[PDB]
């Protein structure tokens, strides 16, 4: 993978609690993508030009924690699966890919980086399987071409019998 | 309920 990406927890249960029932972060973001935590699901957002962006069956219709009090969505999408908020100061935008390439990246909740084939406007294969269970926590994270820039956030694993086989998809043309 | 950020990926 030509793409490579770390993390960083920045959080654990406590803190996650208390800074959801307030909806006050002060904490310093930094990193292209967020891991995110409600009580109830665990997820991805995706800073492309400006906004964080994310699953609505994620999300749901609520506020994100920020630096003075919470913030609410500027897109709320609930045909399309897709949220947003103005990314709080610190986030790394990332640029909607218009090349056209064929051969994507996933970056999961875990920062792997793996192979997906593009096969239609939003879906893509796994060049390789993997788990469901592996991609849990990954809704939210971005797909990528070659370049590093953002063509989709990933929605779905489509799968049988516990093995994800390929991936569904929003488009960064949604966003 | 708000959501909350808990950690990050920095790409490169
Ligand atoms: C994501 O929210 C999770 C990521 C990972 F588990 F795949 N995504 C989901 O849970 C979605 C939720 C749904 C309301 C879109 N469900 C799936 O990924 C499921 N597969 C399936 O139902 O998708 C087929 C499909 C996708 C898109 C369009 C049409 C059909 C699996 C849960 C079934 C094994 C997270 O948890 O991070």
């Amino acid at each position: 993978a030509p793409i490579t990406a770390y993390s960083q927890q920045t959080r654990g249960l406590l803190g996650c609690i208390i800074t959801s029932l307030t909806g006050r972060d002060k904490n310093q973001v930094d990193g292209e993508v967020q891991v995110l935590s409600t009580a109830t699901q665990s997820f991805l957002a995706t800073c492309v030009n400006g906004v964080c962006w994310t699953v609505y069956h994620g999300a749901g219709s609520k506020t994100l924690a920020g630096p003075k009090g919470p913030i609410t969505q500027m897109y709320t999408n609930v045909d399309q699966d897709l949220v947003g908020w103005p990314a709080p100061p610190g986030a790394r935008s990332m640029t909607p890919c218009t090349c056209g390439s064929s051969d994507l990246y996933l970056v999961t909740r875990h920062a792997d980086v793996i192979p997906v084939r593009r096969r239609g406007d939003s879906r893509g294969s796994l060049l390789s399987p993997r788990p469901v269970s592996y991609l849990k926590g990954s809704s939210g994270g971005p797909l990528l071409c070659p370049s590093g820039h953002v063509v989709g956030i990933f929605r779905a694993a489509v799968c049988t019998r516990g093995v994800a086989k390929a991936v569904d998809f929003i488009p960064v043309e949604s966003m | 309920g708000s959501v909350v950020i808990v950690g990050r990926i920095i790409l490169s």
